[PDB]
């Protein structure tokens, strides 16, 4: 037990909480006002945050590629390794390993899917498009996931809501597993703060 | 005890993707490889 | 020099080596370390005046503390609660055991030699309590760094009502941030417009993006960062409404108020008016002390009848002196009862004092916790209302950008054909002066050569004897030369296929 | 050291000390001039092909006055004369008047002296035999010596007659130029006044502000150098045409004009028969010599005689103290003034030829003479010629002057019109150009001033980051470009 | 040093010489000399000569300024004079030089005659003599000496032997006054050298 | 010499004017004045 497919299997909680984020990203974000709020937002917002915020789309549908990508990367060698059988084999995560991979296949068709149109979409600029330099599709919805932590923790050290430090950690937390992605990099530790914060905020929890 | 932290996290670090997109299929179909070949694998599991 | 602190918040007084003098308050945290948890997280460390420093500073970069100045600590990291030590030195009852040896171990008056051991050893009892009254002095003047220590941490509060005041500051533009909200939204509600706007963005450019289609550019480079959100971020911008909501002042007022109310410090004047009369306690205790001294004299009088039991050559009167003697130094020691009674008497009422003074610190720290965290949590909120003012900046920004950039691009494009029209003529001006130039070098050669021949034309001649201002003649350069590329112009045509805000770009 | 070489021009010995180097040729002739009467122009003698020497400073630079250099020159001090002497003999006379066994033995018994003789006697008249017959083979040599400076002197004067060449083809010109120059000076003296009027009639009032007032202007050129004359050149051409009188044409006008022409040349140049005969005189001495060398102990056997005589010892020794027992020995002691007088034939011979010599240097120095000192003469004049060719220059400058004048006036004035219409244009050019440049582009300078941050970034809004070029736009410089104060008007 | 002797009691001589150097002696280039000269273009060189007929005179006037301004004063001193020369009778060596000194009056105007008549031309000459830089023109003297020393020198052959040694004698004896006018620190000296090379052309002429 | 002479020279040249000198109308009447003791001049001396 313990093994690389087990570590594969929480991984992929984690990547499954971020494609969540993605999820919401995909034209379906809501329910961040929790409080009386703006609710003037009705309009305004929605325009803001829709009419033209198609890049945040294609950046999850990316996400969700990468996310089958990392699912096949990681079973091309636990797999390997089960077969070969270096492991105690001495528990069942295979059934959730394989659980896990067709989720890998079913972000993978979404994906692609996507792709059927976000190649004319892409061609819409292809140019502008190019020159991004530095890019990361995690960090593209990992602002608006950390963004939406802070508005909960703005309600939360205020006492205007109530929640627990998991409710960032969906986020934060699946940065700080799977740290490879964010290990040996410019932007090292993508969520090594707000990892900090929960760490405290755990008690309050 | 947390918001000395939360003073701290105020706004997040940053960070060619046309053609990063272009070359990407590449990457996708082999992805749908390698999930191929796990589904065999599953499958002899 | 340098010395240890006082251990404040209970009072502990010590003084400390020589490397203390520049050694860093971070080496002040060490040696608090160094033979206690006094290294522990705490509320404040200060010093005359109120430092409640950070262990970054120097010996120096703080303000000093010594044997005799003020620095100390008064913080939970001891005694988070209520833990008065008791009296660490010793009763007095050996001088109740001694008042017996007084009043019968005096017996067998014959030996004057153990008679006046005994009050030699009440004479010892003497300097004894003498040490006891130092300690008395001692909890005198620990008394004094208490009501020091009690005024500094006043001083932090002060500071924190400075920061208090700070937080006013605030919530006066919280208020205002409710009050400049008024139009926010209205400027949020005109940026949906204004990305509408951004939305059929100049459908050409100067070189389109020139790299630095339904793509917008304006769009693009409202994404050309990582973190933030484009089209003035309404989703945070609502959010951040919400964060400032009324009832937020609401409760931020009443935080407020229970600060003023933090700094009620009404137990803290109350508690020094009794330390007002418990440093008349402390006089009281000198007096004691006094009589102390007193009791020495009866020494000094009881060694005069160690003195005189010796080579006297006199009558037996001498030995019945010292029966006499021991009456009166019992007597002496019978005052030195009522002196070590009140001595600690006022042992007892310093550890009053001191418990006094824990209730204090607990409120104390209460505050520093309860208003602190509070107030930590308002200087959030401020930098909260510094980006509810300049994100909204931002959002009008880029919303006059709909018009703004694009009526500079059509300028630019208009200035630059202008100018390639200026720079034509200006050229063809400078040409014509280039031939005119020619001509006046031309009549120069020829008619020089003539002078060369002419007659003696030094005194002779003149006038033609150089050629008018022929500078300034080569060509100009180009007007408008460095110009954003010339697809502007194909831009300029294209405001119409994207007259989102066709008016202020044209 | 010294040089034991002796001066050919006197064809005699002298001396001085061998740093003389440093010391100057006219130090030279002070040195010669202590004694034999050198002067610092005492000779026409110059150096190398015909021309003077740097003679102010160490006469070494010339290669004069050193330690190797004895007397040569033009030889002033006799006009091919000089005192030759002969050989004095009458010593010898006197031991041939007592050709004898002496008499200190007075005919006594031969062994008297019966291992010594008169040899000595006879020893020392033969080796100052020797010696006489040495020192005619010296002043032969001496001789010879002097043939050898007049032959330098030869060469001298054809170097001289070079320099008359150069001289006279400058005389060429000074005929043919000369010649040529009858027509130009005449001209250069006809049309000056005329040119002088001509300036004299406008003289501009600038010219009257010029050297900050009517004046003459020819004259003001007249006197624009004191000594100057506004037919200065006129009357300068005038009077060398003057100068340029038909004697001045004649072919030796300076007489060396023809000498030169004549005897330094044309067959009457002597010189081609000179050395050989100097060479002829060597062989003469060294012929000379060879008959005269040795000769004396050839005659005076003594060493070997003396021997003989003490072979002989003849028991009749009587008539053996005459000469018939001496023999050879005694046919010297009378034959050395016989052979010191045949020696100084050949001496006194070489003597009155290098005197001849020096007579034909003198026939020569004739035509020297009229050149060097008499057509120098003509050979100045010939540069004040070529002076007067200039002068004629010169009044075409004057000449110069009618049209000169009239052109400066006219290219002034209308180059000062042109500059004044030229920069005000400019200027008004300039001012169209800052009006555009304010109302479109200081306008625009305001706009993005204003347009700080009316993007989110500076390439976002990028364009018309600027105004045009804006050069051209300063005013012009002041018409004619300062020219001298002489007024346009003031010369109208 | 003989100012009440002979040695200066014939110096009026050399003043009434010097005098001459001028007097009707205005040198020119047109001058002929030698022993001919063609005519056929000397009418043309007087022409040149004479075409300044009166601007040499101005010149001659101001020469001549130089020994009337102490003949001025020499009238001044004709009364009342004190001299101890021996040899004479009646002061008649004082009268050697006073019969000379006589014409000091007619000295003075000539001085001003050999330029004054043609005043209003004098105008114009000083309207340029104005900004024209003055010239005492009594150093034609030194021209005369050099001119003189020239002569004997180089005139055109078959002239006498004695060569007009006297002329050039008279040209030495300039030191008697002919540098009254003003020149350089030591141009006097010069013209007295040159007196000195003509003086021994006199020797040779 | 007449040689040495032209070497000394061959034929060297001729080397505010209103006023440099304008004073001699001064000394002219002066001496206009002045000779009236030689006019007179009753006995020589």
């Amino acid at each position: 037990h313990t093994e690389i497919l087990r570590g594969l299997r929480f991984t992929l909680l984690f990547v499954q909480h971020v494609l969540e984020i993605a999820a919401l990203k995909g034209s379906a974000s809501e329910a961040a006002g929790g409080p009386e709020y703006q609710l003037q937002e009705s309009v305004v917002a929605d325009q803001i945050s829709l009419l033209s915020r198609e890049w945040g789309f294609a950046e999850q549908l990316v996400l969700y590629l990468k996310v089958a990508e990392l699912l096949s990367s990681g079973l091309q060698s636990a797999i390997d390794q089960i077969r070969a059988g270096k492991l105690c084999l001495s528990s069942t995560v295979k059934q959730v390993v394989r659980r896990l991979n067709e989720l890998y296949k079913a972000s993978v068709v979404s994906c692609q899917g996507l792709s059927l149109r976000l190649q004319r979409f892409f061609l819409d600029k292809q140019r502008l498009l190019d020159r991004i330099h530095s890019i990361t599709a995690e960090r593209l919805i990992f602002s608006h996931a950390v963004q939406m932590v802070q508005s909960a923790a703005l309600d939360e050290m205020f006492q205007h809501r109530e929640g627990c430090v998991p409710r960032y950690h969906k986020a934060l937390l699946l940065l700080e597993g799977l740290q490879h992605m964010l290990s040996d990099q410019a932007d090292i530790e993508n969520v090594t703060k707000c990892k900090l914060c929960i760490e405290r905020r755990l008690s309050a929890l | 005890d947390l918001g000395t932290f939360y003073r701290e996290f105020q706004n997040p670090p940053q960070l060619s993707m046309a053609e990063d997109l272009d070359s990407l299929p590449e990457k996708l179909a082999v992805h749908e490889k390698n999930v191929r070949e796990f589904d065999a694998f599953v499958e002899t599991l | 020099m340098k010395l240890y602190v006082f251990l404040v918040n209970t009072g502990t007084t010590l003084t400390f080596d020589t490397e203390l003098t520049v050694q860093t308050v971070a080496d002040l945290k060490h040696a608090i370390q160094s033979k206690y948890k006094i290294a522990i997280q705490h509320q404040v460390l200060v010093v005359n005046g109120g430092e409640c420093m950070a262990a970054d500073r120097r010996v120096c970069t703080y303000s000093a503390g010594t044997d005799t100045n003020p620095i100390f600590l008064f913080n939970k990291e001891m005694i988070l609660c209520d833990r008065p030590p008791a009296i660490p030195k010793t009763t007095f009852s050996t001088e109740n055991d001694m008042e017996i040896k007084v009043e019968e171990s005096l017996m067998m008056p014959a030996v004057f030699h153990t008679v006046a051991s005994r009050t030699q050893l009440a004479l010892e009892m003497y300097e004894v309590a003498k040490k006891l009254c130092s300690f008395c002095e001692g909890l005198v003047h620990d008394e004094h760094l208490q009501h020091q220590g009690w005024a500094a941490i006043m001083a932090n509060l002060e500071d924190c009502s400075n920061s208090y005041q700070k937080l006013l500051f605030k919530f006066e533009s919280i208020y205002s941030n409710y009050l400049q909200s008024i139009e926010d939204i209205k400027l949020k509600l005109t940026h949906l417009g204004t990305a509408v706007s951004v939305m059929a963005k100049i459908p050409l450019l100067e070189c389109l993006t020139r790299h630095s289609f339904n793509v917008s550019l304006l769009d693009w480079i409202n994404v050309q960062d990582r973190p933030n959100d484009v089209e003035s971020l309404v989703r945070k911008c609502f959010d951040s409404m919400s964060r400032l909501d009324p009832r937020i002042i609401r409760p931020f007022i009443a935080e407020c108020r229970q600060t003023i109310a933090k700094l009620d410090n009404q137990n803290m004047k109350a508690i020094k008016g009794l330390e007002d009369r418990l440093y008349a306690l402390d006089q009281m205790i000198a007096s004691c002390g006094r009589l102390v001294n007193e009791q020495k004299e009866l020494a000094q009088g009881f060694l005069a009848n160690q003195k005189r039991a010796e080579n006297l050559k006199d009558a037996s009167v001498l030995p019945d002196l010292c029966l006499s003697h021991a009456n009166q130094l019992m007597i002496m020691l019978q005052n030195h009862r009522k002196l070590l009674d009140i001595k600690q008497k006022c042992t007892t009422a310093k550890q009053e004092l001191a418990n006094n003074l824990h209730v204090r610190l607990k409120w104390c720290c209460f505050v520093m916790l309860h208003a602190d965290q509070d107030g930590e949590k308002l200087q959030a909120l401020l930098r909260l209302v510094i980006e509810l003012l300049e994100r909204v900046k931002i959002v009008e920004a880029l919303s006059t950008v709909p018009q703004m950039y694009c009526l500079a691009v059509v300028e630019v494009v208009r200035r630059k054909m202008f100018i390639k029209h200026y720079r034509e003529w200006a050229g063809a001006l400078v040409k014509d002066g280039k031939r005119l130039y020619e001509a006046e070098k031309s009549k120069r050669e020829s008619f020089g050569k003539l002078f060369r021949k002419s007659f003696l034309r030094n005194r002779l001649f003149r006038g033609l004897d150089s050629w008018p201002p022929s500078f300034c003649t080569q060509k100009p350069r180009k007007f408008d030369c460095e110009l954003p590329d010339i697809s502007l112009k194909d831009l300029q045509f294209l405001q119409s296929f994207c007259p989102s805000e066709v008016q202020p770009f044209l």
